[PDB]
RNA sequence: GGAAACUCAAAGAGUGCUAUCGGAGUGCGCGAGAGCAUUUCCG
C-alpha cells in the first residue's frame, strides 16, 4: 500500500522532510 | 426536552483561555549620594 | 565514506570544547592519572588473586 | 606560498558554521532589530514566527510574496541547515536569496520589511556570504539607520573597503565617501552588473534610479579633468545607458 | 553510484541561543571506552583518599557537661533529638540536642 | 515531621508542603545553617503548594490585627481548611510549623487533626522562606513585597496608635 | 545530567516500535534526534511554556502518524504492546512536568486539563481531581477555575455534593465578586429544575422551593455590601457623616445593579415560582 | 543483536549461590541496557555502494566523491 | 567469594557511567540500607 | 578517641542512625558522626550520584592491598597501641604453646 | 610615550541557573487505596 496523502503530510511535519523545500526551491526559483 | 436545553449553564472562560489566539508585531529597538566633581 | 567514526562520546573526546571542559578535563584527566604499573599485555587483569 | 594565506583562505571559507559555542554566539548576535544582549537569546522559531507575520504584511501590500511565503519562508525553513547541503542546492538557494533581494529593494522604509529580513539574515547567514548583494541592494538608503545597522552588521567584501571606517561609528557614511565608492571601476563594472539584472527583472524604482543617476554624474564630475580615466570610464556608463535606455519606465 | 558521509550539521551539536545547555553525545562502546578497571580503580583509590581527608568526625559537645562523669545515657524513641543523662552525683538531665 | 508549613506574607497567605526533611541533631552545623542561606538547596527543601492573596486592603489589615494579637481568621480557616488533609487515625495527626506559640493553640482549638509546631526547626524554615521571599513564588502574584508591607505597616501602627485623622 | 535520563527511558518504545515493522531505522533516529533537541531545550537553564506547548506538539503529532501507519501497514488498531500508551504516557509527564516548573499560565493549566478530560475514557477522573486540586490550591483566587470544573463536575458526572461543595468552598474562598454568587444562583436553579423535573418524569411514568436560591442571594447581598464597602477605604475607615451616606448610597446602588441582573437572568430561567 | 560488541569475557554456600546469580543477572541486564544504547546514538555511518557489476567502487576519485558529497565535508 | 572465578566473575563488569547506561548505573548504585534523611526509625512490626 | 575524654561509659546510637552520642567520665557528653565523611546537608542529586558511586567502588575493590592500608589505618592513641601491640604478641605466644 | 579591543589566546575574581500491563470488576485494606493480581467487561 502506497502513503495516504495527510499520512505523508504528518511525515514532512514529524521527520522533518526539506525535500519539498528543496524541490520547489530548485524547480521554481527563476520566474516572472 | 427543549426547556433543559434552553437553559443556561455555567460561563466559564478557561477552554477560551486554552484556544484563543494573538497578532502582534515586534517594534525595533550620578546616584543620589555622589557629590559633584569640582 | 566508512573511514570515520561517526558517533563520539562526549565525555572523553569532544569536538565541540569550550575554554571551560576543557580546563575541566584537564583536572579530571590529571586526577584520574592510571599509575604507570598498571599496563600490562591484558588491561582487564588488575582485579584477580596473585597466581 | 603562505601558510597563514592558505588557512585565511579557509577561514573565509568556513565563516558561515559554529564549531564552539563562542563562535556559534558572535555569528548569531549579528542580527538586524535587536542589540546582542537579547539577540543572542532568540531561537529561530521566534523570528521566524514574527517574520512570517511580517512576510504577510509585506504580501498583503505587495502581490510578489506568496511564492516566497509557500518556498523560502517555509515551516521546514527552520530546519533547513546552510551549509549541509550541496553545492547546487546552495547555489539555488543563493539566487534565491538574490531575487528576493532585489525584489525588496524597495521596501526598506518599512518595519515589515526589515522583520521579514531579519529572519534570513539570522537563519540563511546573508550578512556573510551573500554579502554583496545586500550591500549594492540597499546601497542606496545610505542616509539610513538600516543601511548603519546593516554595516555594522556586516564584514565589508574588498570591493567596499572605503566604508570600513563607519563600522561601530553612529555617523552615517557620507556622499564624497560614497562617491569614492563609486569611483574605481572594479566596482562600477560590479554596479552595473547588479543594475541590468535589476532592469531585466523589471524592478527598477525612482529612488535607486536616483542614487544611481546622482553618483554617476559626481564620478564623472571626479573625472571632469582626467582624460585617460574618463576614455576608460566611457564603455561601462555608455554601456548601461544603453541598457537602461532599452527599459520602458519613464524614470530609468 | 550512490555515495554519502557523515554531516555535523552544527545545531544538533552546538546551540542555537546561548543559554541553552550543549549536547552531550554518546556511544556506550568498550572500544570508546578502553580502561575499564584501571580507571575504576584509581577512581577507587581517590574515594578513600578523599574519605580519609573528609575523616572529621566530631561534631560537638552539649552544654557545659555535667558535673563528675555521666553513667547512664537514656535515648528516647519517638522524637529524634532528645536525650536524657544521669550522671555521678544524682544528677539527671534531658537535653535537647537541636 | 514537619510535613507542612505555613507563612503569612503581607500580599497574602502561602502554605509549603515540606518535600524532605532538614537535619535535626546537626541543626546547628555550618554545613546545615549555610543550606538556609543559599538558594539552589532551599527548593530542594521547600516548595510552594498553596498561596491565597487576600486582596482587600482593609481584609489584610484585618488578617494582620488578628495575627498580631493571636486569634485565626477567616482566609487562614479557609486556605486551612483547604490544603491540610484529614490524617485519619490510624496513620497519625497532620502536623504544621508555623511561626509562633502564641498562634499554636488558637489553630489547635478549631483543627483538631492538626497539630501546630515551632521549635527552632520551624524557626529557621520561617526564616529561610522569608530570607528567599519572593523566589520561591515563581509567580504567583501581581505586586512586589514591600510596598505592600509599606502601606500595610502604615495602617496597623495607626490602627494601634488610634491616631486622630482630624 | 537528566537530559540524558529521559531519553534513556522513552528507549523501549522506540524499540517495540521497530520491531514491529511500523518504523524503521533511519527515520525512528532521525525522531530520536528530534527528540533529543527538544528534551534539551526543555530541560535548558530558563526555558519556555513555548517550548514544552510544541514538544507537546511534536508527540500528539508523531502518535497520529504512528495510529496511521499502524492502520495502513498492520491494518489493526490496537497493537496491545508498549506502543501504544507510551505516547500519552509521556505526554502525560511533560504536562506535569510543565505544571510543575511554571504554574502561573492558566493557557498551559487548561490545555493540560482538556487534554485529559479527553484521554479520560483511557485514564478515568481522579488524574482529573489530582490536577484540578492542585490547581485550586496554587490558584485561590481566580473564580474561573472554580467555575470551570465545577460546570465539568455538573455536565460530565452531574455529582450534585461535590459541585455545592466546590462552589460553597470557592464562596468561602472569595466571598467578593459577584460573577461566583451570580453562577452559584445559577447552578442551584439548574438542579432545582433537573429534580422537579424528575418529578415530572415520574408523574409522567405515573418544600423544595427557591429558598436555597433566596437564602445565597441574601448572603450574597450582605456580604458583597461589606466587600464593596471594604473595597474602597482603604485602610483607614473615613469618619465623616456625609461621605459615609454617600458611599452608603454607592453601595446602594451597586448592590442593587446587581439584583436586577438577578432578575434578569432569573426571569430568563423562570419555569418555577 | 549488538551484545558481542558490549560483551565483557555448582556451589555449597546457598547465600553465595545467589549473590553469584545476582551479579551475573546484573551482568546481563547491563549488558542488554547498554547494547540498546544505539538506537539513541545520533547518527549512522557512511558508505558508498557499487549498486551495480560494472560500477566498481574503486573507479571513484575526488572529483566525483567531492561532487557529490556535502559543502562543510568538501570544505 | 570463595575463589577466583567468582571474584573476576563478580568483578567482571565495572558501573561507571562512561561503560554503562544511566538507569542501569543508577540501579547498580545505591545502599544496601537507604534511609529516610531526618526522621525515626522505628522497629519493624509487621505480622 | 580524643584527649579530653576518659573512659567512656555509655554509647547510644540516635535515632537518625548517623550520630553516635558519647558519654566520658570526664563529665562530657560527647556526639560523632558513625560515617566519619558523610555530612548532614541535603545534596544535589549529581553530588548524592558520585557519593554513592565512589563510595560502591570502594566496597567493591576493599581487598586491593594499597587501598587497603590506607583505608584501614587511624592515628589510634600510643596507648591503645602499644597495649593491643603486647596483647597480640602473647596471643601469638599463647598459640604457638596450644 | 597615549592606547582604539572591534585581531585572538592563556588564565584570576565577582555576579546570576535546574530535579529524581490502561480504566473498572474480582479475593481484597478503614464515604475509602497509596497496593497485593487478573481470564472477569476487556482493550
Amino acid at each position: 500500500p502506497p502513503p495516504d496523502e495527510e499520512e505523508q503530510l504528518l511525515a514532512k511535519f514529524v521527520f522533518g522532510d526539506t525535500t519539498d523545500l528543496q524541490e520547489n526551491l530548485a524547480k521554481f526559483n527563476a520566474d516572472f | 426536552e427543549t426547556n433543559l436545553k434552553k437553559l443556561p449553564k455555567l460561563e466559564t472562560g478557561f477552554d477560551a483561555l486554552a484556544n484563543k489566539k494573538k497578532k502582534k508585531n515586534v517594534l525595533p529597538s550620578n546616584d543620589w549620594f555622589t557629590l559633584p566633581k569640582p | 565514506p566508512g573511514a570515520g567514526e561517526a558517533n563520539y562520546d562526549a565525555l572523553e573526546l569532544n569536538p565541540f570544547e569550550t575554554k571551560k571542559q576543557r580546563q575541566e578535563q584537564e583536572v579530571r584527566t590529571l586526577l584520574n592519572k592510571l599509575p604507570a604499573d598498571t599496563i600490562t599485555l591484558d588491561p582487564n587483569s588488575i582485579g584477580s588473586v596473585d597466581k | 606560498s603562505s601558510l597563514s594565506d592558505q588557512l585565511a583562505q579557509v577561514a573565509s571559507n568556513n565563516a558561515t558554521v559554529a564549531l564552539d559555542r563562542k563562535r556559534r554566539q558572535k555569528l548569531h548576535s549579528a542580527s538586524l532589530i535587536y542589540n546582542s544582549k537579547t539577540a543572542a537569546t532568540q531561537d529561530y522559531d521566534f523570528i521566524f514566527e514574527n517574520a512570517s507575520k511580517a512576510l504577510e504584511e509585506l504580501s498583503q501590500i505587495e502581490p510578489k510574496f506568496a511564492i516566497f511565503s509557500r518556498t523560502l519562508f517555509s515551516e521546514s525553513s527552520i530546519s533547513l541547515d546552510r551549509n549541509v547541503q550541496t553545492k547546487e542546492e546552495i547555489k539555488d538557494l543563493d539566487n534565491a536569496i538574490n531575487a528576493y533581494l532585489l525584489l525588496a529593494s524597495s521596501k526598506w522604509y518599512l518595519a515589515p520589511t526589515l522583520h521579514a529580513t531579519e529572519w534570513l539574515v539570522r537563519r540563511f547567514q546573508i550578512h556573510v556570504k551573500n554579502t554583496e548583494m545586500l550591500l549594492l541592494s540597499t546601497l542606496n538608503y545610505y542616509q539610513t539607520p538600516v543601511f548603519k545597522r546593516i554595516l555594522s552588521i556586516i564584514k565589508l567584501p574588498p570591493l567596499f573597503n572605503c566604508l570600513s571606517n563607519f563600522v561601530r561609528s553612529e555617523k552615517p557614511p557620507t556622499a564624497l565617501t560614497m562617491i569614492k565608492l563609486f569611483n574605481d571601476m572594479d566596482f562600477l563594472k560590479l554596479y552595473t552588473s547588479y543594475l541590468d539584472q535589476c532592469i531585466k527583472h523589471n524592478a527598477t524604482y525612482t529612488n535607486q534610479l536616483l542614487f544611481t543617476t546622482c553618483c554617476f554624474i559626481n564620478v564623472v564630475a571626479f573625472n571632469s579633468n582626467n582624460d585617460e580615466k574618463l576614455n576608460q570610464l566611457v564603455p561601462i556608463l555608455l554601456e548601461i545607458s544603453a541598457k537602461l535606455l532599452a527599459s520602458k519606465s519613464k524614470d530609468c | 553510484m550512490k555515495i554519502k558521509t557523515i554531516k555535523r550539521s552544527a545545531d544538533d551539536y552546538v546551540p542555537v541561543k546561548s543559554t541553552q545547555e550543549s549536547q552531550m553525545p554518546r556511544n556506550l562502546n568498550p572500544e570508546l571506552h578502553p580502561f575499564e578497571r584501571a580507571r575504576e580503580y584509581t577512581k577507587a583509590l581517590n574515594a578513600t583518599k578523599l574519605e580519609r581527608m573528609f575523616a572529621k568526625p566530631f561534631v560537638g559537645q552539649l552544654g557545659y557537661g555535667h558535673r563528675d562523669g555521666v553513667y547512664a545515657i537514656a535515648k528516647n524513641y519517638g522524637s529524634l533529638n532528645k536525650l536524657a543523662t544521669g550522671s555521678a552525683d544524682g544528677v539527671i538531665k534531658y537535653w535537647n540536642m537541636s | 515531621p514537619i510535613e507542612y508549613l505555613l507563612f503569612e506574607e503581607p500580599t497574602g497567605y502561602a502554605v509549603f508542603k515540606v518535600k524532605l526533611q532538614q537535619d535535626d541533631i546537626g541543626s546547628r552545623l555550618k554545613e546545615v545553617q549555610e543550606q538556609i542561606n543559599d538558594f539552589g538547596a532551599f527548593t530542594k527543601l521547600i516548595e510552594l503548594v498553596s498561596f491565597a492573596p487576600f486582596k482587600g486592603a482593609a481584609e489584610a489589615l484585618e488578617n494582620a490585627n488578628d495575627i498580631s494579637e493571636g486569634l485565626v481568621s477567616e482566609s487562614l480557616k479557609a486556605i486551612l481548611d483547604l490544603n491540610l488533609p484529614k490524617a485519619s487515625s490510624k496513620k497519625k495527626n497532620i502536623t504544621l510549623a508555623i511561626s509562633d506559640k502564641n498562634l499554636g493553640p488558637s489553630i489547635k482549638e478549631e483543627f483538631p487533626y492538626v497539630d501546630c509546631i515551632s521549635n527552632e526547626l520551624a524557626q529557621d524554615l520561617i526564616r529561610g522562606v522569608r530570607l528567599h521571599g519572593e523566589k520561591l513564588f515563581k509567580g504567583l502574584q501581581s505586586g512586589d513585597l514591600e510596598r505592600a508591607q509599606l502601606g500595610l505597616g502604615h495602617a496597623y501602627s495607626r490602627a494601634k496608635v488610634k491616631f486622630s485623622v482630624q | 545530567s537528566k537530559t540524558r535520563y529521559y531519553l534513556e527511558q522513552c528507549i523501549p518504545e522506540m524499540d517495540d516500535l521497530v520491531e514491529k515493522g511500523l518504523f524503521t531505522k533511519n527515520e525512528v533516529s532521525l525522531i530520536m534526534k528530534k527528540r533529543t533537541d527538544f528534551e534539551h531545550r526543555l530541560n535548558s537553564r530558563g526555558s519556555s511554556i513555548n517550548d514544552y506547548i510544541k514538544y507537546i506538539n511534536y508527540e500528539s503529532n508523531v502518535n497520529k502518524l504512528r495510529a496511521k501507519r499502524c492502520k495502513r501497514i498492520l491494518q489493526v488498531k490496537k497493537t496491545n504492546s508498549l506502543s501504544d500508551w507510551s505516547i500519552q504516557q509521556r505526554i502525560g509527564f511533560i504536562y506535569q512536568r510543565g505544571t510543575n516548573k511554571f504554574p502561573q499560565d492558566l493557557k498551559f493549566w487548561a490545555m493540560y486539563l482538556n487534554y485529559m478530560k479527553a484521554r479520560g475514557n483511557q485514564t478515568s477522573y481522579k488524574k482529573i481531581h489530582n490536577i484540578y486540586n492542585q490547581l485550586l490550591k496554587l490558584h485561590p483566587t481566580n473564580v474561573d477555575i472554580w467555575i470551570s470544573c465545577a460546570k465539568y463536575e455538573y455536565e460530565v458526572h452531574a455529582n450534585f455534593k461535590s459541585c455545592r461543595n466546590i462552589f460553597q468552598n470557592g464562596l468561602r474562598f472569595n466571598p467578593d465578586v459577584p460573577k461566583l454568587w451570580y453562577e452559584y444562583v445559577k447552578f442551584e436553579l439548574n438542579f432545582i429544575t433537573k429534580l422537579i423535573n424528575r418529578r415530572k418524569v415520574m408523574g409522567l411514568i405515573n418544600a423544595l422551593r427557591g429558598d436555597i436560591a433566596l437564602t445565597i442571594f441574601d448572603v450574597c447581598m450582605k456580604t458583597l455590601g461589606k466587600h464593596y464597602i471594604n473595597k474602597h477605604k482603604g485602610y483607614y475607615a473615613i469618619s465623616d457623616s456625609k461621605m459615609n451616606i454617600e458611599l452608603n448610597k454607592e453601595t446602594l446602588n451597586y448592590l442593587f445593579s446587581e439584583s436586577l441582573r438577578y432578575i434578569k437572568l432569573f426571569d430568563e430561567f423562570l419555569d418555577l415560582e | 543483536e549488538n551484545q558481542n560488541k558490549f560483551e565483557r569475557s555448582q556451589t555449597k554456600d546457598k547465600k553465595l549461590r545467589a549473590g553469584l546469580k545476582k551479579i551475573d543477572e546484573q551482568y546481563k541486564k547491563a549488558v542488554s541496557s547498554a547494547a540498546a544504547t544505539d538506537y539513541l546514538l545520533p547518527e549512522s555511518n557512511g558508505y558508498l555502494e557499487p549498486e551495480n557489476e560494472l560500477e566498481k567502487t574503486f573507479k571513484v576519485q575526488q572529483s566525483e566523491i567531492k561532487s557529490s558529497v556535502d559543502v562543510s565535508t568538501a570544505n | 567469594f570463595e575463589n577466583r572465578e567468582q571474584y573476576e566473575r563478580s568483578l567482571r563488569m565495572p558501573i561507571g557511567q562512561e561503560w554503562t547506561s544511566r538507569a542501569s548505573h543508577q540501579e547498580l548504585i545505591k545502599p544496601r540500607i537507604m534511609t529516610k534523611p531526618g526522621q525515626v526509625i522505628d522497629p519493624l512490626k509487621a505480622p | 578517641h580524643t584527649k579530653r575524654m576518659q573512659h567512656v561509659f555509655q554509647v547510644k546510637y540516635s535515632m537518625d542512625s548517623k550520630y553516635i552520642i558519647s558519654g566520658s567520665d570526664d563529665g562530657n557528653v560527647r556526639l560523632w558522626r558513625s560515617k566519619a565523611w558523610e555530612r548532614s546537608n541535603v545534596k544535589t542529586t549529581r553530588e548524592k550520584n558520585k557519593l554513592e558511586y565512589d563510595e560502591k567502588l570502594k566496597e567493591r575493590f576493599r581487598h586491593m592491598p594499597e587501598i587497603k592500608r590506607i583505608s584501614r589505618h587511624r592515628h589510634v592513641p600510643q596507648v591503645i597501641k602499644k597495649a593491643q601491640e603486647i596483647k597480640n604478641i602473647e596471643l601469638s605466644s599463647i598459640k604457638r604453646r596450644e
